[PDB]
């Protein structure tokens, strides 16, 4: 998308979009959260036989 | 004595005076950039997460170099050529350098994502108040199949 | 402050003579004897000269014509 | 393109009976000699490429090709040459601090050249 | 102490030689914030001491 | 330390031929990027006879790439370094843009200065570490001047060790070479 | 000890009648930021105002209807009616109906200009141009409520009581004498209209101050 | 599994995930997250220890440059890789200043200070002052074919 | 407004001498969270309370030296006392003075607690003297303040002052420093269902909880109106 924008639009809108993108990305990242834990990794037990 | 007028003069002069900051280990031309300084009440300079890759470092301990364009021509060259607002694409291969590789992309993806169909998945709208609903209630990003007239 | 410098580049093209013209304009604007044709907004001579060039009023020809006219008027 | 220079030759061609002459130098000599004055002045040259360390020795500015890895022998050599660095490379204009013929300095040097045009 | 442990810390401090150890002592009588007086019991109080 | 921008054009018909990198199994690199930031010689012609594709001195801004792709043209004779009839620096008709300069390289530039590091850039590299033949898809032979001689079987033996095929499926685009020695026998 | 500062510089620069940004002076720490959060949450999740809610047109009541030459489907007309902050002075929700010729140029003034029923922009299209010259009744209603309520559960088109379109807040830094820890507030927005910025800010501040007399008593 | 049982015994989620209330806008954040108390410790390298600045300090005994085993006005000298890259920028003015201001020969320091105070912001190319000193050399000027033009 | 139903505080509970829990009548959604936020801010940060500004002892100067018998040193004593808090009247710049002789446990009874210097938690671990000849007497200036600050701030105001012996002391000064605002949906039957707010406020004794509620919400109105211009 960035490449296509630079192709079509120009430099100033590109900078504006990139900055707003960094901001909005931080915003959504703080919004969802999406933690991680041990259960976030669930090991299949099949190899226990296969191996 | 460090009067307030001293700080005001410093700000006013710097208000028209940008600076250049550069990385210690030197590999690419992206290792030095020109930015419009903003005074900081900290101890270590904060760089826009934009060129974090362009610095070829990873928020680990490093002192960066500071350069001031004493010549007027020096200022013209830095603000013109050494401008990061000028440096967009990886000039080596031409690839666009400016590319969010940090969780900015993660949020961009999570925004356009939906498990199966969240609360109010079937809601249909026009655009001005989608964030009004999402911030308070009514719909989520993890919702699917929400009709919307797109301009 | 001026974020991106693209209009002056389109007015110059060579991307190198623009710096020289802006410098030879800002030098005069800072030393005196000249008046900014563009209404300033509490900005230094560099950005003022650059915006005046990007507007399409200052280049490597009008400045020389004005200098010759001022030297001949002495 | 850098990886070759100082071409080898066979025929003097009224130019010179030597070897290892800059391919561009030979070409300029032939153009200024064959078409201009003596087309029969035709010197046969065999262009070649070699290793980085060696062609490192091959430079025009006597000040250059001196600090590279060593100069004492180069000092003897340039003194025998009695040659002039002539302000050749951009690194040379840096050594003098002169307008490195690049960016604004180029035109500035060119303006210097403009000043060097009439004198 | 950081909450999570491995069990090596106490023994390591013992071998660290940096803390203060009680050699053949029975009861600590006078404790100043610099002077620690411990009354060694006669079983641990050797004769002539 | 030598490279510098001084010559706007070469004016020399001398050029180099660029073709897609059909390396190993297939095109390791399509010929859609290798010269987009290049200006060729008068070699630009459409695949149809007496049909031209582009002029002598032309820079493929963006659409000449697509137009040539329409012709399935893989190689062209184009302007490049060294051949720049300048003998010091090069043609700006032989340097390109190759950076954010959406315009061609400006004069007084030193591309080699920008060079000499791009090779040195990824120092994160690593150092210190005719029988089985299969075709990719539908294609032609294109033995590329392979000497054929009378063989014991009902075919033409390769009298030349320089026998190299090429897969032509529907147009000039190739898939694989699959060169085989003089000891190979044309099974197809 | 208790002398509390407030945002004094309330200078606001408006790009148009539908684009503007106001700023707050450097106040105490945590006041610009938390105050901006509260103000935005207010202007969105609760905003006093009146507008259209739905309509009753002649024909079949199904949404998947035919244009039949109107070239304006039910969604097009309903959307062009709902975003208009159709206002009634002091009365409750007012019903209006319309019938005109087939010019095609659909605006907001052709409705029966009632004593209380009014529209801020009379050129606001309520439908798309057609290919014939028939007449029909719009029969829409303009309602006033608290905050904003949807039409999916409150059937039928849309009820835009809260007159807010796009709102954001930003925090800047300002010093006093040596310490720059002034987290000053500003809010930037784009809108439809009919709410004066200082007037809307006054209404918000008034509701907040009039209700905050109880927890402190 | 013992950890999950303890969390149940500790009146905590076995997964440990839990919702959170925002500290800035107070919107409930979806995807309940797990938290805990992790051990933290600081590094010997200190930010105050790292901080350093200098624009005009004291020079050392060799080559008129600033140094002398003293942590005063410390300032990493430019890098040869850095110098090559700086040339690659083509900022011949800036590079010419770094080699024309940024070092040791305080001789034109007075000129630089006077120009800056006047706001002149001007410099003279002159000669590597040290190559003018290398002419002082020149085999004692023995080599002076220097055809200055 | 439109049937704004301005509520009032009700059933404000005080479990202990160092906290309180205030319940309130119901209010609307989309505002109760913001109101509670503003209230917690104005009660905790801009919080008029008391702390310790100056310390002194004739034998104990600024240097962290353990007093005779006292196990803790000057920094250590500062730490151990910091676990408590002290009271000054409507007038600030009060002074408490912890003085005790013997070898028994060190607590706050033998400390300057007046009608304008008040003590509630009087048995802290205060590094009791261990030598009989010791008799400790440290004096801490307990004044009133609002916001966090270090000790180097008073260097300019006490330069010819703060001579060799007077200890200048800092603080973090958030005299509430803990107040929880919880907005739920209850206490509304006849009208629209409404959100009632609960404030679990808590101090170290410096000020009253309902007093902090009144101060914070007064500031809430004040800065709330300021948006008018």
């Amino acid at each position: 998308m960035l490449n296509t924008c630079y192709r079509i639009l120009g430099l100033k809108p590109t900078v504006i979009f990139a900055d707003q993108i960094m901001y909005t990305g931080f915003a959504y990242a703080a919004r969802s959260g999406a933690s991680v834990g041990i259960d976030d990794m669930v090991i299949p037990e099949k190899k226990h036989e296969i191996i | 004595r460090e009067e307030a007028v001293v700080w005001d003069i410093l700000d006013e002069v710097i208000r028209e005076h940008p600076v250049l900051l550069n990385r210690a280990p030197t590999l690419h031309r992206l290792g030095i950039q020109a930015f419009e300084p903003v005074l900081i009440e900290g101890k270590a300079i904060q760089l826009h997460p934009l060129v974090c890759a362009a610095y070829n470092a990873d928020f680990d301990g490093d002192q960066m170099a500071v350069h001031v364009p004493l010549t007027l021509e020096a200022q013209l060259e830095a603000r013109a050529l050494m401008m990061s607002t000028n440096n967009i694409l990886s000039p080596a291969n031409g690839e666009p350098i400016i590319v969010p590789s940090q969780d900015v992309v993660l949020g961009l993806y999570y925004m356009t994502r939906d498990c199966v169909n969240a609360k109010g998945e079937g809601m249909v709208l026009t655009g001005p108040k989608e964030a009004e609903r999402l911030y308070r209630s009514g719909l989520a990003s993890l919702h699917a199949r929400v009709k919307v007239r797109i301009t | 402050a001026r974020v991106t410098v693209q209009d002056a580049v389109e007015k110059i093209g060579n991307r190198f003579d623009l710096v020289l013209v802006a410098a030879r304009r800002a030098r005069q604007m800072q030393v005196g004897g000249k008046d900014p044709l563009v209404p300033e907004e509490n900005d230094k001579t560099t950005v003022i000269a650059l915006r005046e060039i990007e507007e399409g009023l200052i280049n490597n020809q009008i400045l020389d014509v004005r200098e010759r006219q001022e030297q001949q008027e002495q | 393109r850098q990886m070759l220079r100082k071409a080898t030759i066979v025929n003097a061609g009224s130019s010179d009976f030597l070897e290892g002459e800059q391919v561009e130098y030979s070409r300029v000599k032939i153009a200024n000699r064959e078409l201009e004055a003596n087309g029969k002045v035709g010197a046969t040259y065999s262009r070649d490429l070699l290793g980085i360390t060696k062609a490192s020795l091959a430079t025009e500015s006597f000040i250059s090709a001196a600090s590279f890895q060593e100069t004492t022998r180069v000092l003897t050599e340039a003194a025998v040459a009695g040659k002039r660095d002539e302000l050749r490379g951009l690194k040379e204009n840096v050594i003098v601090g002169r307008l490195i013929p690049a960016g604004t300095g180029y035109a500035y040097h060119q303006d210097r050249m403009r000043r060097r045009a009439a004198g | 102490k950081p909450l999570v442990g491995t069990g090596m810390e106490r023994a390591v401090a013992v071998d660290s030689g940096v803390t203060a150890v009680a050699k053949r002592g029975g009861v600590v009588q006078y404790v100043d914030a610099s002077r620690i007086v411990i009354k060694v019991n006669e079983d641990e109080m050797y004769p002539g001491e | 330390q030598d490279l510098v921008v001084t010559e706007d054009d070469c004016g020399t018909h001398e050029g180099i031929m660029m073709t897609p990198v059909i390396e190993g199994g297939d095109v390791k690199e399509p010929l859609r990027d290798r010269v987009l930031g290049r200006v060729t010689a008068e070699d630009v012609l459409k695949p149809g006879t007496a049909d031209i594709l582009v002029p002598r001195n032309t820079l493929l801004h963006e659409q000449w790439c697509d137009l040539l792709e329409e012709n399935s043209v893989d190689a062209v004779k184009v302007r490049s370094v060294v051949s720049c009839d300048t003998d010091f620096g090069v043609c700006a008709h032989c340097y390109g843009r190759d950076l954010a300069r959406g315009h061609i390289i400006n004069k007084g530039e030193a591309i080699g200065v920008i060079a000499a590091q791009s090779i040195g850039e990824p120092g994160t590299q690593l150092t210190m570490r005719e029988s089985s033949i299969q075709v990719k898809n539908k294609g032609s032979i294109k033995l590329s001047n392979v000497k054929s001689v009378v063989n014991s079987s009902g075919k033409l033996v390769i009298t030349s060790r320089n026998t190299e095929l090429k897969l032509i499926d529907e147009f000039g685009r190739t898939k694989e070479s699959y060169k085989v020695p003089y000891g190979a026998v044309l099974a197809k | 000890v208790t002398e509390f500062l407030k945002p004094r510089l309330v200078d606001i620069e408006q790009v148009s009648s539908t684009h503007a940004k106001v700023t707050l002076e450097p106040l105490e720490r945590g006041f610009g930021h938390t105050l901006g959060n509260a103000l935005r949450r207010i202007l969105l999740s609760s905003m006093p105002g009146c507008a259209v809610t739905e309509v009753e047109i002649d024909g079949v009541l199904h949404e998947y209807s035919t244009k039949e030459g109107v070239q304006e489907d039910i969604l097009e007309i309903l959307l062009n009616l709902k975003g208009l902050a159709v206002r009634v002075q002091g009365k409750d929700e007012v019903i209006l109906t319309l019938n005109k010729s087939g010019i095609g140029p659909v605006t907001a003034a052709d409705i029966t200009h009632d004593g209380d029923v009014e529209i801020v922009k009379p050129q606001h299209v309520i439908c798309h141009l057609t290919d014939e010259n028939a007449s029909i009744s719009m029969r829409i209603k303009v309602q006033r409520g608290r905050g904003y309520v949807p039409a999916s559960t409150r059937i039928l088109v849309d009820a835009c009581y809260s007159p807010v379109e796009r709102i954001a807040y930003n925090v800047e830094a300002a010093r006093v004498e040596q310490r720059t820890d002034l987290d000053k507030l500003v809010i930037e927005m784009e809108t439809n209209g009919t709410i004066d910025p200082e007037e809307a800010i006054r209404r918000a501040a008034t509701i907040l101050a009039e209700q905050l007399e109880a927890f402190v008593d | 599994a013992e950890i999950k049982e303890l969390l149940k015994l500790g009146d905590l989620p076995t997964s440990g995930q839990i919702r959170l209330y925002d500290g800035r806008t107070g919107e409930q954040f979806e995807r309940p997250v797990t938290v805990g108390y992790m051990y933290m410790l600081k590094l010997n390298h200190l930010v105050d220890d790292k901080m350093h600045a200098r624009s005009t300090g004291s020079y050392s005994l060799v080559t008129q440059q600033p140094l002398g085993g003293k942590a005063q006005f410390g300032g990493q000298r430019f890098g040869e890789m850095e110098v090559w890259a700086l040339e690659a920028y083509g900022a011949a003015y800036t590079l010419q200043e770094m080699l024309t201001v940024k070092s040791d020969d305080v001789n034109g320091r007075t000129k630089m200070y006077k120009n800056i105070v006047d706001g002149n912001h001007q410099m003279e190319p002159g000669m590597p002052e040290s190559f003018n000193v290398l002419l002082k050399e020149i085999r004692s000027l023995g080599i002076n074919i220097e055809l200055e033009d």
